RNA sequence: CGAAGGGACGGGCGAUGGCCUCCGUUGCCCUCGGCCGAUCGAAAGGGAGUCGGGUUCAGAUCCCCGAAUCCGGAGUGGCG
RNA sequence: GGGGCUCUCGCUUCUGGCGCCAAGCGCCCGGCCGCGCGCCGGCCGGGCGCGACCCGCUCCGGGGACAGUGCCAGGUGGGGA
């Protein structure tokens, strides 16, 4: 509401205890539900990665 | 051999994004409460600033072997408990009318505790040895005693512990303990410590008064100013020769 | 070691909480049950619509205290009238006090109970 | 007595021994709440020439006041 | 039915006699079986091909 | 800018009260833990389960009669 | 064959899947058996260490003796009196 840009509800895997963590990333243009996004310094230079 | 073939190693691995992390010791990184952090950052801050020699001098205490022999000697001279003082006076005061009368009884040479007692003793040369604790938490009550025991000229020693002097005067803590007169059976034990103490404190006290303390850096800071040196000191010696 | 902090949070450890054992009671005696069986039931109703419900509906009707519930009313009728109670309906009147429609068991009937009470 | 030396040392608040203590304590006192009981007097001689004894029933509170 | 009346029902009226029955439809249960098979089967040929590439320096 | 969980079948060390064969409890020890914010806030929001007939000068989905239903409790088992 | 001194101390990129609460290798100790010749044969439990490197003094990163705050001084100030 009142922000005119979609948001990406991205679910990560928690690396310390067995849990799933959801996020609210700003949707880069061209992403779609069901693709994998990669966050970190070893991530490849693709659209959606952090 | 005859081991069960259904017993199998399944070695999990702990890379990034793989099987999750075990319960490893996190004791460096935890959220400590703000009285623990308050007293750990206090102890770091006494070694990050220039500590003056009137506060530095309570760090170079006496060695562990030769402070133990001091406490082994000053154990026969501990002040009596009231439970021995009351049991004596049920029999000592009994010996006035039956049958001694005067009974001067020769008040035994014992220890004398308290910073207000032992300062009176050194100002008129009564003291023989002034045992000082190092970690008085308001550290301003004994900052003049290495100054004062040098000028009056009695030996003094810094001893690693406040509640260890206190445990030999039947209280919780004790700041300073002073030795005065000693019995003739162990006077030679004093002329083993006194010439072994004042070579560390009285003979070298002009050395102490400019011996500043503290003023070292963090282990991250001292090892970041070693990479910049070793980067500089790998071609500048190679330039010559 | 061998103590280990397998959490980033310092929690306050639990200590020994022990029950009270006072040197003296704060009040000398337990206070008397001032809402007893005789303080529940004040007086019955003898109105023209109360006698009309004793006959056809097999039930007594009293004026009870405002503090009492349907369990204390069912026990106070059971004690000081020696009669058994099926159910109790209560209302608070616009007068201010509380009316109780106590219904008897089908064993008894309220027409020969009101004779003993004397409201008839 | 050793209270006469503490009385003269607190008259030397700009000395390098005493400016060090008045900064490490002021750091320590800044990290606590504004109402805070001290377990003992910080100045054991200044407290007792204002009516403090080392008996039971005399307590010490450290108060933090915004200056200006 | 409403969620608070779902506790006075018996067990067979709230699920289907199948793994993940009552939580997912059968179309995606059929997919997640052959995802977990084919991805782990792919991680065999990934594991063998780099292990058998131990012929160089 | 807080040491903000006083809980948990289980595991167990047991002080041990007994249909002490045990078995309901009990305290602490080892083990596990964010409803992460006390509490208030809707008789129109969310919120399990009652309807038909009869009945009074004035009350009824509430009282009678007849059909149901929900929630909780069942250790001494209430039977299949 | 090996070292030196810098890379290597990183193990996850075809897919809308699963992932915790230890396997294994040890070093012991119990309970019985019974080898009744001991690191030792048979059955059930409990613990510990490696798996999961070692030390350290700030939780981590970004500023930093500045910003900021206290006080005083000069300007500006119908925003207000
Ligand atoms: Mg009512
Ligand atoms: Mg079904
Ligand atoms: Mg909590
Ligand atoms: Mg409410
Ligand atoms: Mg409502
Ligand atoms: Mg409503
Ligand atoms: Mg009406
Ligand atoms: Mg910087
Ligand atoms: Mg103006
Ligand atoms: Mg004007
Ligand atoms: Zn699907």
């Amino acid at each position: 509401p009142g922000r005119g840009a979609p948001l990406a509800k991205v679910v990560f895997r928690d690396p310390y205890r067995f849990k799933k963590r959801t996020e609210l990333f700003i949707a880069a243009e061209g992403i779609h539900t069901g693709q994998f996004v990669y966050c970190g310094k070893k991530a490849q230079l693709n659209i959606g990665n952090v | 051999k005859v081991v069960n073939p259904l017993f199998e190693k399944r070695p999990k691995n702990f890379g990034i994004g793989q099987d999750i992390q075990p319960k490893r010791d996190l004791t460096r990184f935890v959220k400590w409460p703000r009285y623990i952090r308050l007293q750990r950052q206090r102890a770091i801050l006494y070694k990050r600033l220039k500590v003056p020699p009137a506060i530095n001098q309570f760090t170079q205490a006496l060695d562990r072997q030769t402070a133990t022999q001091l406490l082994k000697l000053a154990h026969k001279y501990r002040p009596e408990t009231k439970q021995e003082k009351k049991q004596r006076l049920l029999a000592r005061a009994e010996k006035k009318a039956a049958g001694k009368g005067d009974v001067p009884t020769k008040r035994p040479p014992v220890l004398r505790a308290g910073v207000n007692t032992v300062t009176t003793l050194v100002e008129n040369k009564k003291a023989q040895l002034v045992v000082i604790a190092h970690d008085v938490d308001p550290i301003e009550l004994v900052v003049f005693l290495p100054a004062l025991c040098r000028k009056m000229g009695v030996p003094y020693c810094i001893i690693k512990g406040k509640a260890r002097l206190g445990r030999l005067v039947h209280r919780k803590t004790c700041t300073t303990v002073a030795f005065t007169q000693v019995n003739s059976e162990d006077k030679g034990a004093l002329a083993k410590l006194v010439e072994a103490i004042r070579t560390n404190y009285n003979d070298r006290y002009d050395e102490i008064r400019r011996h500043w303390g503290g003023n070292v850096l963090g282990p991250k800071s001292v090892a970041r100013i070693a990479k910049l040196e070793k980067a500089k000191a790998k071609e500048l010696a190679t330039k010559l020769g | 070691k061998k103590k280990i902090r397998t959490s980033p949070t310092f929690r306050r450890p639990k200590t020994l909480r022990l029950r009270r054992q006072p040197k003296y009671p704060r009040k000398s005696a337990p206070r008397r049950n001032k809402l007893d069986h005789y303080a529940i039931i004040k007086f019955p109703l003898t109105t023209e619509s109360a006698m009309k419900k004793i006959e056809d509906n097999n039930t007594l009707v009293f004026i009870v205290d405002v503090k009492a519930n349907k369990h204390q009313i069912k026990q106070a009728v059971k004690k000081l009238y020696d009669i058994d109670v099926a159910k109790v309906n209560t209302l608070i009147r616009p007068d201010g006090e509380k009316k109780a429609y106590v219904r008897l068991a089908p064993d008894y009937d309220a027409l020969d109970v009101a004779n003993k009470i004397g409201i008839i | 007595g050793a209270y006469k030396y503490i009385q003269e040392l607190w008259r030397k608040k700009q000395s390098d021994v005493m400016r060090f203590l008045l900064r490490v304590r002021c750091w320590q006192y800044r990290q606590l709440s504004a109402l805070h009981r001290a377990p003992r007097p910080t100045r054991p001689d200044k407290a007792r020439r204002l009516g403090y004894k080392a008996k039971q029933g005399y307590v010490i509170y450290r108060i933090r006041v915004r200056r200006g | 039915v409403r969620p608070k009346v779902l506790m006075r029902l018996s067990k067979t009226k709230k699920h289907v006699s199948r793994a993940y029955g009552g939580s997912m439809c059968a179309k995606c249960v059929r997919d997640r079986i052959k995802r977990a098979f084919l991805i782990e089967e792919q991680k065999i040929v990934v594991k063998v091909l780099k292990a058998q590439a131990q012929s160089q320096k």
